[PDB]
RNA sequence: AAGAACCUUACCAGGUCUUGACAUCCUCUGACAAUCCUAGAGAUAGGACGUCCCCUUCGGGGGCAGAGUGACAGGUGGUGCAUGGUUGUCGUCAGCUCGUGUCGUGAGAUGUUGGGUUAAGUCCCGCAACGAGCGCAACCCUUGAUCUUAGUUGCCAGCAUUCAGUUGGGCACUCUAAGGUGACUGCCGGUGACAAACCGGAGGAAGGUGGGGAUGACGUCAAAUCAUCAUGCCCCUUAUGACCUGGGCUACACACGUGCUACAAUGGACAGAACAAAGGGCAGCGAAACCGCGAGGUUAAGCCAAUCCCACAAAUCUGUUCUCAGUUCGGAUCGCAGUCUGCAACUCGACUGCGUGAAGCUGGAAUCGCUAGUAAUCGCGGAUCAGCAUGCCGCGGUGAAUACGUUCC
């Protein structure tokens, strides 16, 4: 009921995430905690706020996200994915240059049920002749 | 001389521990789920005759 | 404000006959009814067997034939004791999990 | 084991008990090799039953936890064809 | 058949260029970017302690100086095998590289993975130490036995 | 395989199992008390015949419908016999029963029916190739958009083995949604027993919507 | 072999039975059945306490036992070179065929070849052939985008509440499962006979059979299973059958196949912190509280389960510490002392505490897997199951390198 916010759900691998666009200072904010703290460093966590950045440059937008599933790379990316489609919602006219990005989608993409017969679900644990 | 082990099962143990689960469709022990009761052939031939639901087959 | 209220929940395998069966148990909470909640999804459990193909080995060679469980609740804020008594009688479905409780 | 405690058929308990307070018979078969040694069964000499045949045994004050079946091998050695 | 595509790596923050994402792919081992990141910049830290440079300078130097000019490819025609040396390509000149580079850094034998990661890069920085010596013995490999491989094949 | 069986993958997308119910506390004694009615309906099968019993199951009730293609052998004069069956039965289930009955037109098109019959002309030791051309002329008077059929085992009780077998019209298994019948049956020769299989491409089922 | 301590178990040894452990017909009495004692390893025999029920004018009806009797019953006995049935294999390779016609003395050929194209006998064009059938493909399931219907036990953003989505409330969103939307080279450009199709670009959540699974064509190997079941033939029957105790199926000088754990500083050890999915649970899961160093025990709430329980995710991250060695590397082997299950853990169970600390410091000849969420690796669950899972089947975490190419295998 406050002022005017963007949200964009974004999942990777079964780990769903919801970010909040609400304007301000720009800190965001994972699992009521700071995104240096929830996952040290780590480095990628920049690359999880890319998008931001490869967009104009910069507001910057406050983020609330609330996210579940995965390990900490995959929430972090759902983070990623999640902040990227809110980004994409902020205004229609930003897409075009998104396109040169990539970085949407969501490619689906998880570990492959196990086959029969099989250890990797593609891997043979041996063969031999004779 | 399954005749003769279906009749050692179906007759009350001297001690619970002893009874090792069989299907009633065939004589054959060893290699029967516990939950259904029912031969790994005999849960077979039944699958392509189709006694349960449902899908049957290989999915998820 | 908040009151005990009867809570029907369905379970069954197949699921043309399950919403079939919803159908048929909450049109009765329809007639002589009121507010009558719709048949909420719930998440279904399935569960996997993997059996031998041969008779004797060929052990790499398998199958998997599975049964997944179905689950769905029904509500009415109004108790409605004439839907209760027309709750008595359900000719279909012959393969369905009823359970009623308030 | 366990607890409370070692566990005899019994039979080999009263068949020792008879044997201890009287007559003092030796040399007895059993079938049952289960049983533990006891105190009250020390001195006495079993033939015991690995199968192919019986083997006696004598039970020295040493032995009491061991199973009393334990101490013949069922087992036939080797066999090895050139030794040495 | 047909050449197949490849997938651009997602390029590291620091330093900024994508070639340092490669060695975050190469030195990985078990599937840890996380081992290989601190690797990294621990690796960073030992080079600004020691002889005072960019990390990004001698690092462009050593991995401009550990890609071979031509490689050797060995073919069974008749009796005993046959090298044919060619020009590599160049994503094959920083995967030998940096996979050299590895592999020669792995057995230093220093206390310190870093360290040794550092006197190694420090040593193709020199135009030394076994990366350098190895790009040098497929340069004798290759040229002293070109001839075959003239325009051939 | 190398042919899985058709039945197996035609339930569920195309056609219903031949015994629904729900379970339950006891999913095995339902089971056991089907199975069983199998046993005794197969005993029923010795000259009444039948082509499929559906059976459907809600707590302390049972609904054992019957199709066969002489209705009549099973009520017998004055409907005494289908009540006979059901003291029969209901003295086995220990719970309340009412045995079903139904009569397919053009009972030849069910594979059951015209499996069953091709085995006792087996039985009936007349040729095998023959009998097999009857049923291809017989499944024509049927009318179907195809079908095919198939012996084994000793065939005329030459040879130490032989197997054959006859088709007209598609007979697509690997279509999904071909709704094609398949049976087997086990004839019985002093020579020996015969292997008997027929699928029937009854055709096409096309889904509806409202 | 989806669980060999007994049972399973079939095989051995010892002790027992012969119309039989199991099914039916006969005559025939009688309910059936059990409660303990005695002897025995059990198997069973010798006794008492005991059954003596239900519908019928007397004939009977009913399971069931017992007795005798001919029949029979029984075999995991032999034969997968008699089989049904079921399943590997080339191979998810694109072929295998038929109808009619033509050609050829005939066998056979044409169609199915040729050109272009495709993962494909895929499509297109032509061709003395025109069609058709079984496959591939499509049709199904699963995964991904979105809408609509439906909001509890699930959900918490906007509001207050609290140790806690927990409780008011919200039913937005995540999530859940029904019905829909969406991909079809279709839109553009180029190539190509203007055909099929390919390439490039746009549109798009996903692009050119989207990813995965299911889907295995005619047939090959007299391939595998008489031992799942069924059974032609042959053989045995006071025994190739049946009951029981104990063994053995786990042998041990060795060879081989297949897994697991390591040979270590990207590490070991300690402390702190943090992210899952799916599955199972009432003869069950068993929280919490308490006892024990531990394993577990005592006791007991809740849960027929989107409520509660199994249950804590592990790698990882953050620091402390060891500083390159048969080691604070690894855990073998064994000793002692406990513990779970079970009538019962000697043969031949699992786990724990303590102690003991093999070999191995990356492995010859040779050989295997895998083109992306694959390989690499970390934990979890289940079928199995009294107890016993380094095997099998799944679940998720972390997550690459390379593919120039068809010279060679």
């Amino acid at each position: 009921m406050a002022q005017v916010q963007y949200y964009g759900t974004g999942r990777r691998k079964s780990s769903v995430a919801r970010v909040r666009l609400v304007p301000g200072e720009g800190r965001i904010v994972v699992n009521n905690r700071e995104i240096s703290e929830h996952i040290p460093s780590a480095a990628l966590i920049e690359d999880i706020k890319q998008p931001l950045t490869l967009t104009e440059t910069a507001g910057t937008y406050d983020v609330l996200v609330n996210v579940h599933g995965g390990g900490l790379s995959g929430q972090a990316g759902a983070i990623r994915h999640g902040i990227a489609r809110a980004l994409l919602e902020a205004d229609p006219e930003y897409r075009t240059t998104l396109k040169r990005a990539g970085l949407l989608t969501r490619d689906a993409r998880m570990k492959e049920r196990k086959k029969y017969g099989l250890k990797g679900a593609r891997r043979a644990p041996q063969f031999s002749k004779r | 001389a399954k005749k003769s082990m279906i009749a050692k099962q179906q007759r009350t143990p001297k001690f619970k521990v002893q009874e090792y689960t069989r299907c009633e469709r065939c004589g054959r022990p060893h290699s029967v789920i516990r939950k259904f009761k029912l031969c790994r052939i005999c849960f077979r031939e039944l699958a392509y005759k189709g006694q349960i639901p449902g899908v049957k087959k290989a999915s998820w | 404000m908040a009151k005990q209220k009867i809570r029907i929940r369905l379970k069954a395998y197949d699921h043309r006959i399950l919403d079939q069966s919803a159908e048929k148990i909450v049109e009765t909470a329809k007639r002589s009814g009121a507010s009558v909640s719709g048949p909420i999804p719930l998440p279904t459990e399935k569960s996997v067997y993997t059996i031998l193909r041969a008779v004797h080995k060929y052990k790499d060679s398998r199958e998997q034939f599975e049964m997944r469980t179905h689950k769905r609740l029904i509500d009415i804020v109004n108790p409605t004791p004439q839907t209760v008594d027309a709750l008595m009688r359900l000719d279909l479905p012959s393969g369905v999990d009823i359970e009623i409780k308030l | 084991s366990l607890k409370k405690g070692p566990f005899v058929d019994g039979h080999l308990m009263t068949k020792i008990e008879k044997l201890n307070e009287t007559d003092k018979k030796q040399v007895v078969k059993t079938w049952s090799r289960r049983s533990t040694i006891f105190p009250q069964f020390i001195g006495h000499t079993i033939a015991v039953y690995d199968g192919r045949k019986h083997v006696p045994v004598f039970i020295s004050e040493d032995m009491v936890g061991h199973k009393l079946g334990e101490f013949a091998p069922t087992r036939t050695y080797k066999g090895h064809a050139s030794d040495d | 058949k047909g050449p197949v595509a490849k997938r651009d790596v997602l390029p590291d923050p620091i330093y900024n260029s994508k070639l340092v994402s490669r060695l975050i792919n190469k030195m990985m081992i078990d599937g840890k970017k996380g081992k290989s990141q601190t690797i990294l910049y621990k690796s960073f830290d030992i080079i600004k302690e020691r002889t005072g440079n960019d990390a990004m300078e001698v690092f462009e130097q050593a991995l401009k100086n550990i890609m071979p000019v031509l490689e050797v490819k060995a073919r069974r025609v008749g009796g005993a095998n046959y090298q044919v040396p060619v020009e590599v390509r160049p994503e094959r000149r920083t995967t030998l590289g940096l996979r050299w580079l590895v592999n020669y850094a792995r057995l230093r034998g220093e206390k310190t993975m870093e360290e040794r990661l550092a006197n190694e890069i420090l040593d193709a920085a020199n135009n030394t130490g076994a990366a350098v010596k190895k790009r040098e013995d497929t340069h004798k490999m290759a040229e002293a036995n070109k001839a075959f491989a003239h325009y051939r094949w | 395989g190398q042919k899985v069986n058709p039945v197996g993958l035609r339930i569920g997308v195309i056609r219903d199992w031949e015994s629904k119910w729900y379970a339950g506390k006891d999913y095995a004694d339902f089971l056991h008390e089907d199975l069983k009615i199998r046993e005794y309906i197969s005993k029923r099968l010795s000259d009444a015949s039948v082509s499929k019993v559906e059976i459907e199951r809600a707590a302390n009730r049972v609904n054992i419908t019957i199709h066969t293609a002489k209705p009549g052998m099973v009520i017998g004069k004055g409907g005494s016999e289908v009540e006979a069956l059901r003291k029969a039965l209901n003295s086995l289930t220990g719970k309340r029963v009412h045995i079903n009955i139904l009569e397919i037109k053009r009972a030849d098109l069910d594979a059951q029916l015209v499996a069953d019959n091709i085995a006792r002309q087996l039985e009936n030791r007349v040729s095998f190739r023959r009998a097999q051309k009857q049923q291809i002329q017989r499944t024509m008077r049927a009318g179907a958009q195809g079908v095919k059929t198939m012996v084994s085992g000793r065939l005329g009780g030459a040879d130490i083995a032989r197997s054959e077998y006859y088709s007209e019209g598609t007979v697509p298994l690997h279509t999904l949604r071909a709704d094609i019948d398949y049976a087997t049956s086990e004839a019985d020769t002093t020579y020996g027993k015969l292997g008997v299989k027929v699928w029937i491409y009854r055709g096409e089922v096309l889904p509806t919507k409202k």
